[PDB]
DNA sequence: TTGTGGGAGCTGTCACGGATGCA
DNA sequence: TGCATCCGTGAGTCGAGGGTG
RNA sequence: UCACCCUCGA
């Protein structure tokens, strides 16, 4: 929370760390967020600062009077005209943001509650090996999953063949997709030609050429709706490559920069897939079947080829609190931009204020939303002390994000080597939660 | 040149349903919704698409509607004692006479009209009366508990 | 104060005046903490023998001396919550008169109908008094009889006063109320609400549920 | 082919057309063939106008007609069955039925409101799809697409869902129901009592 | 084995082990093959032979092959009645 | 044959041979069905909608216009009749 | 007690997994508020003393409790009806001082 | 008392007791009262009614688009539902008509 | 599968830190297991 | 009273004679009640007129409230005066200004329609949904003329 | 009834029988 | 017009407490 | 009372 907020608490300590670069969580939404460009490049408007005033009411309050422990959120927007070159600043009221309490819990609606640390998967691009298909044939998938976006998943079938399922869409040669990317014929049988599953999936190709690859992607993606290049290129560069409705996270960039070793020189000044890293991921996959211990993209180090475990503590993360408080904030904060879109035509230029362009209402129904109704935002459990103080720290795979219940299987719940010193192997439900709550251990702590 | 009117609008703006319905599921979180905002929004265009003025751009009138449009929008053991009789009122009113009681029962419990309970009574309107006020005073000191 | 749970937490200084404490030291205990340390139970002197069938089977025979003692009582709260607000027949009123009711069992309310603070309540004590509109569409025809002979006017209204749930009983610690005649955040048509708060002490009884931290569990048999 | 050779057939669109073909249908004939094409023939086709077969000759009884299967009135169930209940704060509670015939009372009166206003035939052909929709999702929603979702994303229980399930009508309330003259309560031994 | 063997059997499954029986009294032939065991059974009637088409040497041959003969391992040539077990494994119980 | 009876179609044996007892005045073959099977397949279509797969039995027993006797016992649970085992039957009751 | 005397009740424990899952007896008042179960009568419930609960019905009409003090009766049913063997035998605790 | 419970009182054979439980305890509407009044004046308990919930299933039934029908012995459908005109005489008469 | 080594320590002596990590895979697998066992078991017996 | 010895019970699909038979009347509004008086609006999904009077001998308008007058229809409010037990008995009826099809029997598998008309799933789907044409009837002496 | 404008989440489930629909 | 593939169904019983729509 | 979800008990 102290991360969220963005408190000196915080600030000394990421000095510590080493991450010089200190940026809270709010702060990280609002730089996401600015600028907001209308259509016409003419006005601008961004957020820079987050503040927050003293709190509204003390917790025994709070608790007697069926509030919620909350202080102001204020922000410094911005606005620029370029067209007649005006700066308006100003100090924007976003709203009454609940407060975590020194005990670690929230005070909602005058009850105590607490937000259970959430088991999510990483982002970053996952390999498994399928045997039980219809032969005793060993089939390679894998999975390119972001921290926000579109999924990518490139499967192999029972005959042999490579392909890329777009969005639960029909699995298409993924040749298309080289050929949509601007690569050639001559130029993709170069660095798959020690792979023959790929000369025969290109021998087996429907169409060849770039355009209409594009085209091809295009209505792949779009039914109902005639197919065009010209919009298959916007749509298909927008979906991944655009920082806008594809979210890698750092923590995803970094999984990759490890996985596939492309970018090992510090290059985190940008958060997207590479083209390179494509590439590689699809050499990868198609290397899998031989299985070679050393792999060097073009450009690449010597990567390990070897399949994924979905469970291991490496690939599996936590999203405490703070981050589920930001991924609410940023879908409130992403609809707030909406209407600040909508209004910066209607209104009568010379006349908008940072003022009149936000609405708060979304970014507040969000955050109710989220503390009245997740299932992360848990009643807090007070019959003593000890239930409170594990119920703050428990780690719940069930949520928004994560895996559903009906998803869940034995194999997820059972200890795993890596839950050592991080999970307790002996604290869990014995109910239908088992394995699914999980107490951290005592000497464990939470990566940035 | 009403229908030619109507025939250019389904040539001209119905090519712009797929991206306004997209625009409308942009605003309103249900599909379903999305799906009769869009029928409203096109009700709502086709009554006054005469009315529209003729230009480049046509699209972003629709857009304006759309946006617009969418602004603008007992156990069983209480139902068995029940059924028992007060005996308390019970005996009130067994001690008026029966053709006090009939009176008031009829006049007060069942509030038939006085010329109706008249005409099933059998007697007229001055006996009705006078045995209704009569068996009202008498019932009236006959019970005091008021509900206690 | 009463937890999420119902179980209370009290606090209780450690330390006298003119004490020096270093920054960190415990001050004063919370409920299952002891001098500074967690303190979820007793210690028990234990035998481990069958003992006449009435442990059998994981039951669990105590000592009588752990309820004369105190040793395993726990002190419970639970809060009860009514409020009255406005039908379509009118408002509802939260008053001590209610119809066809007996003054003793009205003898523990206040003057606004209100259990008072201090008073022991049982099964089916009236702890708000609370009346309501009725539509006089299910009067009673018996009644209609008197509403119409005696010309009942002004009031015409039931009991929908709130009442102590069956099994529960115990001492009321405290009362909050907010009036819309006052200023308070209340939800749409709700004029008055109040909580009444009872506290029952529980000895240690047969059924009850105990363990120790090495997942040995069971209910008392029998208290000899 | 309808500016050209237009008074020569008859077609159309939706559920109306398959009222057509249900009405301008040989229950008789087509049973007839199957049966024959089941004594006479052999290999998948012998299965499949058996199957087939199993359904006509079922309509083939007593009446029965296969118009059945296109409705031209939805029945409503009495209000009780789907009832509406108080909230704090002057909102409402109401079950899903309730949502769900809105939805199809709303979708019916524009279409009304579309056919008396002679709106483009593409219009009006996306309402009556939109009807047949939602008197898919009153019957059993997700069945057919998305399931309908309230606020909260969550799908709404359908006519179907009351049957269904071992909380459906059958299995929760009448294969086993709650009962008065009951209790519970912890068991503890008692050695003293008689078997 | 176990539970899912019990629901395999009160559900009338075709079984996974997939041990087929004999369909007929007389002689049969054990075909040799790397991977692949074929089997064909001559009536001792003289009716129209039975072939057992395909059993892969995962599956392994039935332990009694014996009513005059050999009560080891079956082997070539040996006398088969008509439901004695061709396979270690489970029986299909529509061929029984 | 001569009855009327749909081929592949699996009928009850003692009410196979009665019908085929009325008939001369029919080749069937034991059939191994599963529990799962033999318990939709059941003449009660009450007792097989609330047993499993509630909507296509419904379905299916809406075309064919199918009658329940009212004979098993879960059928009797669930109109509250008296069931027909134990102390319900007509010999006892 | 004396409505109450020779007026068998039902008991059952869930999950019901024989007929021997509920069972009739003869309710004697006991101080608390617990059930006390005989000891004997556990291996058929499965029942243990661990914070088990169980549920009570009183049979109303005349056949009810007819079928209670003779079909449902405890002492009636001593055999398992699944293998015969008998239940209601001496448990663990019994036996070690047999 | 759910469906296993059921099970079990089925194979103890017990008829009359799985009726009770389920007809007059739990959702016959004209029985449960009138088992109340039996015992409360010490008379017999009377014969059990149908299940309300019966009724919701035939209702949504219909809602369908099925045509349920309950036959008679040899009669077409019964009429399910009952006249107001039942309670009508006893409440007169406690009246003192 | 079975592990390689064994816990050679019985719990009168204490399990050291390794073997009670070790233990707690079998423990939990069946744990969670029977969840699952008691289901299909129910299931069959409200299919018989 | 009755003595829930019924012979069998029978169904079958419901014809539109059986579902207007049925019905006590149409319900042509979307709205359930008046938010102000919390009272069912007339011709709703509530309402009383079609469904039953919520409160006991009583009509919507308030004419009729007493057990004197039953069985009868108020002219003003036109809601039987009767007991409200009646409201979980009495069934609306919807008049669409398009047929359509029960759900049941076109999606479910295999799909009845489909083996009625021996048409593929998929074709219906492209039909009912308004995807693609289907030719109901052709006057074949006329085109061959 | 103007000039602008491409959704939120998911899947980390498995086994089985049958109708669908592709090539 | 033979066969793979996709779709629909099913996945224990009975209790307690809380919140929000 | 209606529907979800959550955490528990055998
Ligand atoms: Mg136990
Ligand atoms: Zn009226």
């Amino acid at each position: 929370f102290e991360w969220l907020i963005g408190s000196p608490r915080w600030r000394e300590s990421a000095a510590e760390r080493g991450d010089v670069n200190p940026v809270g969580g709010l702060e990280e939404v609002l730089y996401e967020l600015s600028p907001i460009e209308d259509f016409s490049g003419s006005m601008s408007l961004s957020f820079s600062d987050p503040r927050f005033d003293d709190v509204k009411a003390p917790v025994d309050e709070c608790k007697d009077k069926d509030m919620t422990y909350a202080a102001p959120l204020f922000v410094t927007a911005e606005f620029i005209n370029n067209n007649t070159g005006e700066i308006k600043s100003q100090t924007v009221f976003m709203g009454d943001f609940p407060m975590m309490t020194e005990k670690g819990t929230f005070i909602i609606n005058g009850t105590e509650r607490v937000v259970v640390s959430q088991l999510v998967r990483s982002p970053g691009v996952y390999f498994d090996e399928t045997i039980d298909k219809s032969t005793d044939k060993t089939l390679h998938s894998v999975k390119v999953i972001p921290s926000r976006g579109a999924w990518l998943e490139f499967d192999v079938d029972k005959r042999d063949t490579v392909g890329v399922r777009i969005d639960r869409k029909r699995r298409q040669p993924v040749t298309v997709l080289l050929k949509a990317l601007g690569w050639t014929s001559e130029q993709i049988v170069e660095r798959f030609g020690f792979s023959e599953i790929m000369r025969s999936t290109l021998e087996k190709d429907n169409t060849v050429g770039t355009d209409e690859a594009l085209l091809d992607i295009y209505r792949k993606l779009r039914p109902g709706e005639p197919p065009t290049k010209e919009s298959a290129q916007t749509l298909l560069e927008n979906l991944f490559f655009k920082e806008k409705r594809y979210d890698l996270a750092r923590v995803g960039r970094y999984k990759v920069n490890k996985k596939l070793g492309l970018h090992v020189g510090e290059p985190i000044t940008s958060s997207t897939l590479t083209e390179e890293d494509v590439v590689a991921t699809i050499e990868y996959l198609v290397r899998l079947h031989e299985g070679q211990t050393t792999m060097t993209v073009p450009g690449g180090v010597e990567v390990p080829v070897e399949t994924d475990d979905i469970d291991h503590f490496g690939n599996r993360r936590l999203r405490t609190v703070g981050e589920l408080i930001q991924n609410q904030i940023r879908v409130g904060m992403s609809r707030m931009e909406r209407v600040v879109r909508e209004r910066m035509t209607t209104q009568d230029v010379e006349a908008i204020t940072p003022q009149t362009l936000i609405n708060i209402r979304p970014v507040v129904a969000a955050i109710k939303e989220f503390f009245g109704t997740s299932q992360l935002s848990q009643f807090m459990d007070q019959n003593n002390p000890l239930s409170g103080l594990t119920h703050k720290r428990r780690l719940s795979a069930l949520g928004p994000g994560g895996l559903s219940r009906e998803r869940a299987g034995l194999e997820v719940r059972d200890v795993h080597p890596s839950h050592y010193g991080r999970m307790c192997p002996i604290e869990t439900p014995e109910g239908p939660n088992i394995g699914l709550i999980g107490s951290l251990s005592v000497y464990a702590r939470v990566n940035p | 040149t009403d229908e030619e009117l109507t025939a250019r609008f389904e040539r001209d703006a119905i090519p712009l349903l797929d991206q306004l319905y997209g625009g409308a599921l942009r605003m309103t979180r249900n599909p379903a919704d999305a799906e009769d905002l869009l029928q409203e929004t096109m009700v709502k265009a086709y009554a006054g698409f005469r009315s529209f003025r003729h230009g480049t751009n046509l699209k972003a009138w629709l857009y304006r509607i759309l946006t617009n449009t969418y602004i603008n929008s007992r156990s069983a053991e209480v139902e068995a004692l029940e059924a028992l009789p007060d005996t308390e009122i019970k005996e009130a009113l067994q001690a008026l006479p029966e053709e006090f009681r009939m009176a008031v029962y009829y006049a007060d419990v069942e509030g038939f009209p006085y010329k109706e309970i008249a005409e099933i009574m059998d007697t007229p309107i001055g006996t009705v009366m006078s045995r209704l006020h009569r068996g009202r005073r008498q019932l009236r000191g006959l019970l005091a508990d008021v509900a206690r | 104060a009463r937890s999420n749970h119902g179980t209370c937490a009290n606090q209780c200084p450690i330390v006298d005046a003119g004490d020096r404490v270093e920054a960190g030291q415990v001050i004063a205990d919370g409920p299952c903490t002891d001098d500074g340390e967690m303190a979820l139970g007793k210690n028990l002197l234990v035998a481990i023998m069958p003992w006449e069938g009435h442990n059998y089977e994981d039951a669990i025979i105590l000592s009588n001396r752990l309820v004369e003692e105190d040793v395993l009582t726990s002190i419970h709260i639970e809060e009860h919550e009514i409020d009255a607000r406005d039908t379509k027949l009118g408002a509802e009123e939260i008053t001590r008169d209610i119809p066809n009711i007996s003054d003793e069992v009205l003898a523990d309310l206040d003057e606004r109908g209100i259990v008072r603070i201090g008073a022991e309540v049982r099964d089916g004590d009236i702890l708000v008094g609370k009346v309501t509109p009725k539509g006089e569409t299910e009067l009673t025809p018996e009644e209609r009889l008197l509403r119409a002979i005696f010309g009942e006017k002004a009031r015409e209204v039931r009991d929908t006063s709130l009442k102590v749930p069956h099994g529960e009983s115990g001492k009321v610690i405290g009362i909050r109320v907010f009036s819309r005649e006052d200023e308070d955040e209340l939800p749409a048509g709700v004029n008055e609400l109040v909580r009444v708060y009872v506290a029952q002490k529980r000895k240690i009884s047969d059924g009850d549920k105990l363990a120790g931290r090495h997942g040995n569990k069971g209910v008392i048999g029998k208290i000899l | 082919l309808v500016d050209r050779y237009g008074e020569y057939f008859t077609g159309a669109m939706g559920a109306e057309s398959i009222q057509k073909l249900i009405e301008n249908f040989d229950i008789d004939a087509e049973a007839e063939s199957l049966r024959d094409v089941i004594r006479n023939g052999k290999g998948q086709k012998k299965l499949r106008a058996l199957k087939r077969l199993k359904v006509v000759a079922a309509f083939q009884q007593s009446g029965n007609s296969p118009m059945g299967m296109v409705l031209d009135a939805v029945p409503v169930i009495p209000p009780e069955l789907r009832p509406m209940v108080q909230l704090d704060g002057g909102r409402f509670a109401t079950s899903d039925l309730n949502d769900l015939y809105r939805r199809v009372i709303n979708r019916n009166n524009r279409l009304k409101r579309l056919i008396d206003l002679g709106a483009p035939e593409i219009i009006v052909n996306n309402e009556k799809r939109m009807l047949q929709e939602s008197v898919d999702a009153l019957f059993d929603n997700g069945r057919r697409g998305r399931p309908v979702t309230g606020p909260g994303n969550r799908p709404l229980k359908s006519l179907s869902d009351l049957l269904k399930g071992k909380q459906g009508r059958f299995r929760q309330n009448l294969l086993g129901k709650r009962v008065d003259y009951s209790g519970r309560s912890v068991i503890v031994v008692g050695p003293q009592l008689k078997l | 084995g176990g539970l899912p063997r019990v629901q395999e059997l009160f559900e009338a499954r075709v079984p996974r082990g997939k041990a087929p029986i004999a369909d007929v009294t007389g002689r049969v032939r054990l075909e040799d093959g790397e991977r692949f065991y074929k089997i064909t059974i001559v009536p001792d009637d003289g009716g129209e032979e039975v072939v057992y088409d395909k059993i892969s040497k995962r599956q392994r041959l039935r332990v009694f092959k014996h009513e005059d003969g050999s009560e080891r391992v079956l082997s070539d040539g040996d006398h088969v009645e008509v439901g004695q077990q061709l396979m270690e494994g489970s029986a299909d119980p529509h061929e029984v | 044959g001569s009855t009327e009876f749909l081929p592949g179609s699996l009928i009850d044996r003692a009410e196979f041979e009665a019908e085929n007892r009325r008939v001369v005045a029919a080749a069937g073959r034991p059939v191994l069905m599963g529990i799962t099977k033999a318990s939709l397949a059941t003449d009660s279509w009450l007792s097989a909608a609330s047993f499993q797969e509630t909507t296509r039995v419904l379905t299916d027993a809406a075309i064919n216009c199918r009658s329940d006797k009212l004979n098993g016992l879960k059928e009797n649970v669930i109109i509250g009749k008296l069931i027909p085992a134990g102390t319900g039957i007509n010999r006892y009751r | 007690e004396e409505v109450i005397a020779e007026h068998p009740v039902l008991l059952n424990r869930a999950p019901t997994l024989h007929r021997l899952g509920i069972q009739a007896f003869e309710p004697m008042l006991v101080e608390g508020k617990a059930i006390q179960l005989h000891p004997l009568v556990c291996e058929a419930f499965n029942a243990d003393f661990d914070g088990d609960q169980m549920a009570v019905h009183l049979p109303l009409s005349a056949e009810a409790q007819a079928e209670a003090r003779i079909l449902m009766l405890s002492s009636n049913n001593i055999l398992s009806p699944a293998s015969g063997r008998p239940l209601a035998m001496p448990r663990l605790d019994m036996v070690t001082g047999l | 008392f759910g469906e296993m419970e059921c099970w079990a009182m089925q194979a103890y054979g017990a008829a009359y007791t799985l009726q009770e439980l389920l007809t007059i305890k739990s959702d016959d509407t004209v029985g449960r009262v009138k088992v109340y009044e039996a015992i409360v004046k010490g008379e017999n308990i009377p014969e059990p009614g149908i299940p309300e919930s019966f009724k919701v299933l035939l209702k949504e039934l219909q809602s369908l688009c099925l045509n349920v029908e309950v036959l008679s012995s040899d009669g077409a459908a019964i009429e399910l539902r009952e006249g107001e005109d039942e309670d009508l005489e006893r409440a007169a008469a406690n009246l003192g008509i | 599968e079975f592990i390689p080594r064994p816990v050679k320590s019985s719990f009168r002596e204490g399990l050291t830190v390794l073997e009670y990590f070790i233990n707690t895979h079998g423990a939990r697998k069946g744990l969670a297991d029977t969840a699952l066992r008691t289901a299909d078991s129910g299931y069959l017996t409200r299919r018989l | 009273l009755d003595v829930n010895f019924f012979d069998e019970l029978r169904i079958g699909l419901a014809t539109a004679e059986d579902i207007r038979q049925w019905s006590y009347g149409e319900v042509k509004k979307p709205e359930t009640i008046n938010y102000r008086t919390l009272k069912p609006e007339k011709d709703g999904l509530f309402c009383e007129k079609i469904f039953g009077p919520t409160r006991d001998w009583e009509c919507y308008c308030g004419k009729y409230k007493r057990v004197r007058f039953k069985g009868i229809i108020c002219e003003r409010c036109g809601v039987e005066v009767t007991r409200a037990k009646v409201r979980r008995e009495r069934m609306g009826h919807i008049e669409l200004a398009a047929p359509v099809t029960h759900i049941w029997y076109f999606k479910g598998v295999p799909s009845r329609l489909g083996y009625l008309l021996d048409l593929a799933p998929k074709d219906l789907e492209k039909i009912i949904y308004f995807a693609a044409y289907v030719i109901t009837s052709v006057d074949e002496e006329m085109r061959h003329n």
